[PDB]
């Protein structure tokens, strides 16, 4: 028994809690960042679909804070919190000491750090939230990056985290799309793996939460999608699927 | 006793713990650096970046000052934060004492700060090793590598497990006495070490070569492919 | 009775730092005499790679000019013990504006080893050999994990000490010069170690009441080659 | 009607239980904690109730149990389920008739609960490590085989035969007979049974400042 | 008995020829013709008159009078006829008795003891050298140790040393340790005798040691035998679980050596992880030899496919040495599965001949079923 | 489920009706099976059927008896059912709930690792939940596919139903299919 | 990549033979009819006699062997016990045969009732069950073979290097067996406990073999792992016939090697564990030294670990003398060099000296080992001599392959 303890290692030379942290967010979520171009977007799916929930903030996986920066959460809700808040802290900080926007690698490289510190250190837990962020800076203008509780950032064109991350990874392997990939080619791509992905049949509007961040709009929007808009999404992709079959 | 603590001596003496971050390490990939004739080069290998993942964020190497530069195998998180500390320490250290800063210096802070973080309980070991550059040895270059157990070396050429057991045999019955003639030959060489490396087959091998007068320098893809075509068509009439 | 040295044993012994004792088995054997003529220390190499730099290993150091050090452990707890003890004495100098004695070195050194248990960690795996000339002639002393210090005419440290003592106490006798002290634990290397003796896998280091200065040995080992 | 011997080993328990078979002329019953633990599920049951019958039936006698704590071991069901047996026939409906018992442990600690009852044991003799006069007579006692010189001053051998108990003096007499033997003497003098103490009386140790 | 294998297992008239050789003999074999064209048997079986009971003996007073047991396990003091082996008859045995005075008759075939039936393994036939790719080191080595004690003794007689009593064999899983060890059996005579570390450790108190001492008595009627001790590891390594496995250890040590003969049996061990055993295994006089199995490299590989691939049907498209490259990835059984996996692979092809395409489809797959870590 | 069927046939009804492809393309044959899926939900059903339409004797085994937990006799025990099983050739082997120690878990792969094909005798393994410890059993000479058994869907369960359907009575017209999608991401 | 599925039944027929249609059907059908032609032969040769076999053909029948079959009575086993005496002209006997019955029986008119103690084992006729022989005493299957019954080919010039331990082995365990007038003459009774201890490989086993072939008298032979078994109370009962059985011989010597598997001290903070072997060594305390005194049964008790055996065992009485074995110096290794290299084929020119002073604290078995790797050295250039330089090669294996 050598996983007890983060801060002790193993006879195989492995961290078993950090391992036990990644499991953690293989079943938080479904989160994805989309392979997009003159736009980037998240796509969540939320798995608090009842009569009774109220979702009063009228968002629960998306969190914005820049007005060009945005994140996407799976993991544990507390955690995801003061995560959150905490990169709001860094980003003030930021701008209170260079009175200019921080560059998106370097706020995440910061978080990661903060996470690899939390889990070194012992009497202290990993984080196991694994969040996805977008930005637009200076450095690389559009940035779409991913974050898990060891510590390690990982930069990708597209990149779905939580359950069922096999088959979105694969699927966007397969039905991948490069450069000229506009931001509606990304809306369908992302409708397309969340109805894989998930086991639904016309999938309802009310399961999925989307936000984007659009830069014709140069001086940089973030949106959050509402349900009609992502209803008429979900009969397009419809219409798709029927098209698809009359093709036989 | 066992191994179930960090400040625990075996009853022969073993300190099993730091044994098993050397090993966490050895797991880690390929990781060779030479020093030649006056240049320093060294050579990723085994990023294997797929596809949708892209390449600029994985920090293949990271210079800590203009005369040494850094990647680590292992733990990205413990290579980054060990980063971050031996490029505030060499800052500062050349910003504030009267006189400016040499790699032996920066050798034995990281060094020192392997050996205070393995120190004490509740305070894990980096599980991360790297292969020290230097530029300014009396203008002379120079190379080390480090090691979780705070433990650091120099040397001529130097590699770490995954591909030591390999390569650095390879090295040991290659390398001559006779410094590489010319960083031409230090690249060539690096290149054999890559052949004797796993894959070799571009995708993801990238290098970073130092002159130890010159600063550091970045090598493309497309020149290392032509190195490696090089080093294949100089296997090929070794027949 | 194991997890920690703030327990003693039913003996009254302590089983922590019994085996930091155990971990300078592990450690490479080393060699120190103290003759009338001067204060000589050996080290052995074993060289491990031939890429490596053979200096680049520390296990001989030196603190201060009129003294010298020798090291068999871990190299890590090694290089502390090493800077302790080049700041103690830099520290002696720089209060005193005199030369620190190599005993009150090796006491102060010592405080540092006594922090495994009682301040408010882990004794270091490391046993040293300190050789001085000074204010009492030619010294050398040798101190281990447990704190406690001895001054010593010849001793040996490391793996394979026991054996090396042995013939070390059956051939050395506190009268000799240092020349034939040398030569002594020089055959007693080469019996040990590995070989034939070389640069590449022994070190030798030696200091003199008249030279309070270079105990190291670089290429003159020559001599000691076509002698022995 | 229950005698408990108990003591460090060498005190010389058995050889008092011995002594008191030699003299008493009644009906002795000798037997040590394994011999009744057995393996079957009643065995040893068996045995304790038989062997009490036995006693009863040969009347005035006296029953000897040495190293007890082999079923006394405290409260592997079948050794209990004996040891239980065992202190129903110690108490017994008309308890005891005319059979006494005797018992010898070297460790008390592992009897406790009930074993060490008043009412089964009504006398624990305790056996403490000999003094230094007792190991005089003991020196005493297995000399007089021996034709030992008589200038010796067993008061000495006391004085330097501390912590011994009086299997060990015994074994000094003997290592010095022994020791006698190897000079090939004709007969043993003070330096022979000094030159035993010094081979039986410990393993001397290591150097006791160079440890941890 | 077994027929001799046929030389080329390939589809050709040559293997045909044998066949029908073999044939030939079998058809001359065929019992029919001399089926076609007294004192000692009357006496004696008049003497064992029908019907005769099986009973155990455990006793020789007399070289004429033992006690023997029968099955309903009463005891029985009886004579033993003239005709009885004397040397065959020893305590534990079954015995045939005459049915009327219970007079021992005769020795019976011992067949008992299921346990030790299992352990005495086959020949191991399916096993040769011929079936393992250029671990030469090994080899010559075991060959020493292990081959020519068992083989011509001569050397050692001569020459006046005391063989070596056990070796140790370390390697990666899957680097062929258990292949070599059973091979050497089949390149010998000696019977073979396999054991895993892990089973002898056994719940009862004392049977764990009990089955030591059972496997070293086993080897020893078999006279030339070897013991085969797999993943050593699980009853050696370092330190209530705690005190009988170094009872069991100890059981070893004293019949890998300690007091008394140990006969003829030589010992072999194998384990994983030679680093962390007792140093008294590692110990260079209880064990005088420790044999490496490293990872094959490039030569050792191309040996393994040439091994395996010899009985699929190929296409002139692969190239072995493309799959070999890469580093020592994989051990042998690992290529077995290469070979496996592929060969379910141009199945799945629907083609019954294997090109290269199946090779490479035959190693990815091997590769993914290997974990994760340190990102 | 009909993908369940056909790679279990495949892969164990394929080595019993024809051992001359195996040999005749040179191959060992496949020896062992693992099933993921949610606890049962056809789990057990498909094992046993499958052993019918090949007569080879079927051993069940329960996850419980797999972790006795006080070294029990998990040591030989596993080599006895393997003997009994290569008596009565061919037969199937079947254990469930790997996931319900690791000293009898080396025994079972070095017989697995061992034991002979020669006798069409194979090893069917089943578990109900991801485990880290499943991952590492997907090794040369052990298993070969990863079958996979996902809740049925809405038409599959209404075949469920009807399975049992047959016995039961009904009204002057009871629709299956309405009933049938009442319960989605129900198991078997 | 395209979705496919397995084989058609139609498609396997061609697919198994398509290509191959050279040789493959007649290749099969030899195959098949050789296996069934085989099947036959051993059928037609029949059923291979499983007779055991007897004695050979010119030893035995004659027609003495029907004379004790129609003569000699089918005696039966029995166990004695209590007997009557209540008139002491036909005193009565009480038997007990195992597995069948008990019976009140008289003697044969050849065995006198003093022949006849209570139990006994004693045989009896099958008809009336009278007494008609004795029996010796069932001595237990396992204990029986721990007698030695064969002297091992060691002597006490093998072991070097421990001059006075085997100097005070022989003086407590030969010496008073083989020369007993010196101690009643001087009036002395010599010790009859010895413990062996120290490090692993130090030769305490090779004493032990040593003395047993120097004994002259019985010597049994025990390891301290065949004591324990999973009965409860097995072990003692054991030991109990080990020693009882001792007790018939005309003095004894008993040998307990590595008493460490039971010997370790009383504990109970466990609340269980082991006290089913502390029974069995508690058993064996109480055979040593306690009621009953031992008669000449000296035991001899070799052990790596001194420190954990109870006190109680480690008393003196039962351990009289306490023997330490430590590795030989350069005097020893020399020696035992010299004794092992003695019976191996070498030049008579060899600096064993030098050899000795180049080994560490090794063991006198790695003195063993060294001396085997250098023949094996030897034997691997089929050289028939060994040489110097094979000793020197076999000294840096084996210690510095350790020693790396
Ligand atoms: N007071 C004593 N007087 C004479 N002899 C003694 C005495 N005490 C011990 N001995 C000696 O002790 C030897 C055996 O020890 P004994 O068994 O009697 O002691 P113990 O402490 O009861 O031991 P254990 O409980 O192990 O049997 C005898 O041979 C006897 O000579
Ligand atoms: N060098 C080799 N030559 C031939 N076969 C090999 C070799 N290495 C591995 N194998 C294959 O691996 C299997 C032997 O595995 P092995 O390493 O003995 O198991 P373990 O690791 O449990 O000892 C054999 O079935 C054989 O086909
Ligand atoms: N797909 C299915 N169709 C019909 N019945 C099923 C199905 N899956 C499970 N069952 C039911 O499950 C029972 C068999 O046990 P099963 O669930 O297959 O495995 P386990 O015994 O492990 O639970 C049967 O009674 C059957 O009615
Ligand atoms: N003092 C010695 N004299 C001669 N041979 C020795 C000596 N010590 C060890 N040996 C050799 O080494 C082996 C040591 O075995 P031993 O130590 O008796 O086993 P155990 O571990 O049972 O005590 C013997 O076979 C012997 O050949
Ligand atoms: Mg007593």
């Amino acid at each position: 028994r050598y996983d007890s303890r983060t801060t002790i290692f193993s006879p195989e030379g492995r961290l078993y809690q950090v391992e036990y942290a990644m499991e953690a967010i293989g079943h938080a979520g479904t989160c994805l960042g989309i392979l997009a171009n003159d736009g980037v977007l998240l796509a969540a799916e939320r798995r608090n679909i009842h009569k009774l929930l109220d979702e009063v903030f009228f968002s629960e996986k998306i969190y914005k804070l820049n007005e060009d920066m945005a994140c996407s959460v799976a993991g544990i809700t507390s955690d995801a919190n003061v995560l959150t808040n905490e990169l709001r802290l860094i980003a003030q900080r930021y701008l209170l000491q260079y009175q200019e926007p921080i560059p998106c690698e370097q706020l995440v490289t910061a978080l990661c750090d903060i996470k690899q510190a939390y889990t070194q250190f012992g009497g202290k837990r990993p984080f196991g939230v694994s969040l996805l962020y977008i930005g637009w800076d200076k450095h690389y203008g559009f940035q779409l990056y991913q974050s898990d509780p060891s510590g390690n950032y990982g930069g990708w064109k597209a990149t779905c985290i939580g359950n069922n991350s096999a088959a979105a990874v694969s699927m966007l392997k397969q039905d991948y799309k490069e450069g000229e990939m506009t931001l509606k080619s990304a809306l369908a791509l992302a409708i397309k793996v969340l109805n894989k992905t998930m086991d639904v049949s016309k999938l309802s509007a009310e399961k999925v939460e989307i936000a984007t961040l659009t830069r014709e709009n140069g001086k940089t929007v973030i949106r959050v999608l509402k349900q009609k808009e992502v209803e008429q999404l979900i009969k397009k992709h419809e219409e798709e699927e029927a098209k698809a079959e009359r093709e036989k | 006793s066992y191994d179930r603590a960090i400040t625990v001596f075996s009853p022969d003496g073993h300190l099993f713990q730091v044994e098993y971050a050397q090993e966490a390490v050895k797991k880690g990939s390929t990781a060779v650096g030479v020093r030649g004739r006056d240049i320093v080069v060294l050579g990723v290998e085994k990023k294997s970046v797929a596809k949708l993942q892209d390449e600029r964020t994985v920090r293949k190497i990271c210079a800590l000052d203009d005369n040494v530069c850094m990647a680590f195998a292992g733990l990205t998180a413990d290579a980054r934060i060990v980063i971050n500390r031996a490029r505030v320490e060499c800052q500062s250290h050349r910003l504030t004492v009267e006189d400016p800063v040499t790699v032996e210096y920066i050798t034995r802070y990281i060094a020192s700060l392997k050996q205070r973080y393995t120190q004490s309980n509740g305070r894990r070991p980096f599980g991360i090793s790297a292969l020290i550059v230097g530029f300014d040895f009396d203008g002379t270059p120079r190379l080390y590598q480090t090691d979780p157990s705070g433990t650091y070396h120099a040397w001529k050429a130097n590699a770490i497990g995954r591909g030591a057991k390999s390569v650095r045999e390879f090295l040991e019955k290659n390398y001559t006495d006779e410094a590489i003639e010319t960083d031409d030959l230090t690249i060539k060489l690096v290149i054999k070490a890559l052949l004797e490396v796993v894959q070799s087959g571009g995708k993801n091998i990238e290098l970073a070569v130092m002159r130890r007068d010159q600063s550091l320098k970045i090598l493309n893809p497309e020149e290392i492919e032509k190195y490696v075509a090089e080093i294949e068509k100089e296997k090929e009439e070794n027949e | 009775y194991d997890r920690g040295v703030n327990t003693f044993s039913p003996e009254g012994r302590l089983f922590q730092v019994e085996y930091a004792i155990e971990a300078i088995k592990l450690g490479s054997t080393a060699i120190g005499i103290q003759t009338s003529e001067g204060v000589c220390l050996a080290v052995e190499k074993r060289i491990t790679s031939p890429l490596m730099e053979p200096s680049s290993i520390e296990k001989i150091v030196e603190i201060d000019a009129h003294i010298g050090c020798a090291m068999s452990g871990l190299i890590a707890d090694a290089k502390t013990l090493i800077d302790k003890a080049r700041v103690e004495t830099q520290n002696h100098w720089f209060t005193y504006n005199e030369t620190m004695t190599v005993e009150s070195v090796t006491q102060a050194v010592s405080n540092l080893a006594l922090q495994f248990g009682e301040e408010d960690s882990r004794p270091f795996g490391v046993a040293l050999l300190f050789g001085g000339v000074d204010e009492k002639g030619p010294q050398l002393f040798h101190m281990d994990p447990s704190g406690t210090f001895v001054q010593c005419d010849a001793r040996a440290i490391g793996s394979a000490s026991e054996g090396a003592q042995s013939s070390l106490q059956e051939v050395y006798h506190k009268s000799m010069t240092l020349k034939e002290a040398i030569k002594s634990s020089l055959i007693i290397l080469k019996q040990v170690m590995e070989e034939k003796l070389n640069a590449t896998n022994i070190e030798l280091a030696t200091v003199q009441p008249g030279q309070n200065f270079h105990m190291f040995t670089k290429e003159e080992l020559e001599e000691v080659i076509k002698d022995i | 009607k229950g005698v408990l011997m108990y003591g460090p080993p060498g005190t010389g328990k058995t050889l008092l239980a011995r002594a008191c078979a030699a003299q008493t002329k009644a009906t002795f019953l000798k037997l040590a904690g394994p011999q009744l633990v057995q393996m079957f599920i009643g065995d040893g049951a068996k045995l304790v109730r038989d062997a009490f019958a036995l006693a009863k039936e040969k009347a005035p006698s006296i029953i000897f149990i040495d190293e007890l704590d082999a079923i006394g071991t405290k409260r592997d069901r079948e050794v209990q389920r004996t040891m239980l047996e065992l202190l129903n026939q110690l108490d017994g409906f008309q308890p005891n008739t005319q059979v006494k018992v005797i018992a010898a442990t070297n460790r008390v600690d592992i009897l406790d609960p009930a074993l060490l009852r008043s009412g089964r044991l009504d006398r624990k003799i305790e056996f403490p490590m000999p003094n230094e006069e007792a190991r005089a007579r003991i020196m005493q006692i297995h000399s007089r085989k021996m034709n030992v010189s008589p200038d010796v001053n067993y008061e000495e051998l006391a004085r330097c035969t501390d912590d011994f108990n009086g299997a060990q003096c015994k074994a000094v007499c003997v290592e010095a007979g022994m020791i006698a033997l190897r000079r090939g003497a004709t007969e043993l003098t003070h330096e022979d049974y000094m030159e035993g103490i010094l081979e039986v009386q410990a393993k001397k140790k290591a150097n006791l400042q160079y440890y941890a | 008995s077994k027929l001799p294998l046929v030389t080329p297992h390939t589809q050709c008239r040559l293997k045909l020829l044998k066949l029908e050789r073999i044939k030939d003999y079998l058809l001359m074999e065929e019992i029919r013709n001399q089926e076609q064209m007294e004192e000692e048997r009357s006496k004696v079986d008049d003497l064992r008159g029908t019907p005769m009971s099986v009973g155990t003996l455990e006793e020789i007073i007399d070289d004429n009078h033992a006690i023997v047991s029968t099955s309903v396990g009463s005891e029985h003091y009886v004579s033993i006829l003239s005709f009885v082996d004397k040397d065959l008859l020893e305590p534990g045995c079954s015995v045939l008795l005459n049915h009327k005075v219970h007079a021992v008759i005769g020795v019976l075939m011992d067949d008992t003891d299921p346990l030790v039936t299992v352990m005495k393994v086959e020949k191991a036939p399916q096993e040769t050298y011929a079936d393992i790719g250029g671990l030469d080191n090994q080899i010559q080595e075991i060959k020493e140790s292990v081959e020519l004690p068992l083989t011509h003794p001569e050397y050692y007689e001569e020459m006046g040393i005391k063989p070596p009593k056990g070796v140790i064999l370390y390697g990666p899983p899957g680097t062929g340790k258990t292949l070599l060890a059973k091979a050497v059996a089949n390149q010998t005579s000696a019977t073979f005798l396999r054991v895993v570390g892990s089973e002898l450790i056994q719940k009862y108190l004392g049977d764990g040691p009990k089955l030591v001492r059972e496997l070293f008595r086993v080897a020893e009627e078999h006279a030339p035998s070897i013991v085969f001790i797999d993943e050593i590891d699980a009853i050696g390594t370092k330190r209530g679980g705690e005190r009988e496995i170094q009872r069991t250890m100890l059981e070893l040590l004293n019949q890998l050596d300690g007091f008394d003969s140990r006969g003829d049996v030589k010992v072999i061990m194998a384990t994983n992880r030679i680093e962390t055993l007792d140093p008294a295994l590692i110990r260079p006089g209880r064990i005088d030899r420790k044999i490496e199995f490293p990872l094959p490299d490039e030569k050792t590989k191309k040996r393994i496919f040439q091994i395996h691939t010899s009985r699929m049907t190929l296409a002139d498209d692969v190239t072995l040495d493309d799959l070999i490259m890469a580093k020592d990835d994989l051990s042998g059984a690992d290529i077995k599965a290469i070979c496996t996996e592929a060969g379910l692979m141009a199945l799945r092809e629907r083609r019954m001949k294997v090109t290269n395409e199946d090779f490479k489809k035959s190693k990815e797959n091997v590769l993914y079923k290997k974990q994760e870590g340190t990102p | 489920l009909d993908k369940q069927i056909k790679e279990i046939k495949e892969v164990i009804e394929l080595p019993v009706k024809h051992p001359e492809l195996f040999e005749a393309l040179g191959i060992a044959q496949p020896k062992g099976v693992l099933l993921y899926g949610p606890p049962g939900t056809g789990k057990t059903l498909l094992a046993r059927a499958v052993a019918h339409h090949t007569d080879c004797t079927f051993i069940r085994v329960s996850g419980s008896e797999l972790v006795q937990k006080f070294i029990g006799e998990g040591a030989r025990m596993v080599r006895e059912l393997f003997v009994m099983a290569r008596e009565h050739a061919p037969s199937i082997i079947f254990m469930d709930e790997i996931d319900s120690v690791q000293r009898t878990m080396l025994e079972l792969l070095n017989q697995l690792d061992g034991f002979e094909a020669t006798k069409n005798i194979k090893v069917i393994m089943a578990t109900n939940r991801i485990d880290i410890l499943d991952s590492a059993l997907l090794r040369p000479g052990r298993i070969d596919r990863k079958i996979e058994f996902p809740p049925p869907n809405e038409e599959a369960r209404l075949d469920i139903l009807k399975i049992h359907s047959r016995k039961m009575n009904l009204t002057r017209g009871i629709n299956l299919r309405k009933i049938a999608e009442l319960m989605p991401g129900a198991s078997g | 990549d395209k979705p496919i599925r397995a084989l058609d039944e139609g498609d396997i027929a061609l697919l198994k033979t398509y290509g191959q249609s050279t040789y493959s059907r007649q290749i099969k059908q030899v195959e098949d009819d050789i296996q069934q032609l085989l099947k036959k032969i051993n059928e037609l040769t029949g059923i291979k006699e499983s007779d055991t076999g007897l004695a050979p053909p010119a030893l035995w029948d004659l027609a003495a062997d029907k004379q004790t079959l129609q003569s000699e009575q089918p005696l039966q086993v029995a166990r004695c016990t209590k007997i009557i005496n209540a008139d002491s002209e036909d005193p009565k006997y009480i038997i007990n045969v195992k597995q069948f019955a008990k019976f009140v029986v008289d003697l044969s008119d050849q065995v006198a009732p003093t022949d006849i103690e209570e139990g006994m084992r004693v045989g009896v006729d099958r008809n009336k069950y009278q007494i008609h022989i004795p029996l010796p005493p069932i001595a237990d299957p396992t204990v029986t073979m721990m007698q030695v019954e064969e002297k091992p080919d060691v002597t006490y010039s093998d072991v070097g290097g421990c001059k006075e331990q085997i100097e005070k082995l022989r003086e407590v365990v030969e010496t008073p067996l083989l020369h007993p007038e010196r101690f009643v003459n001087l009036g002395i009774e010599p010790p009859k406990g010895v413990l062996l201890f120290g490090p692993p490989g130090t030769g305490k086993t090779l004493c032990a073999r040593a003395v047993a072939n120097r004994t002259d008298a019985c010597f049994i032979r025990v390891i301290g792992s065949e004591l324990v078994q999973k009965y409860v109370g097995e072990g003692a009962r054991m030991v109990r016939e080990l020693f009882e059985m001792a007790r018939t011989k005309k003095a004894c010597l008993i040998f307990f090697d590595e008493i460490d598997a039971i010997g370790g001290a009383r504990f109970d903070d466990g609340a269980g564990g082991d006290n089913e072997v502390q029974r069995t060594m508690l058993e064996l305390i109480n055979q040593l030294d306690g009621f009953d005194p031992r008669g000449n049964i000296k035991v001899l008790m070799a052990t790596n670990r001194p420190d954990t055996l109870d006190p109680a065992l480690m008393r003196p009485g039962r351990l009289d003398r306490k023997i330490e074995f430590s590795l030989p110096d350069l005097e020893g290794r020399t020696h035992i060099f010299k004794i092992h290299a003695r019976s191996m084929s070498v030049e008579r020119d060899i600096r064993f000296e030098l050899l000795a002073r180049l080994c560490p604290n090794s063991t006198g078995a790695e003195i063993r080992s060294v001396c085997t790797e250098a023949g094996m050295f030897a034997i691997r250039a089929r050289r028939k001599i060994a040489t110097e330089k094979d000793f020197l090669e076999a000294v840096n294996k084996v210690i510095k392959s350790y020693a790396k």
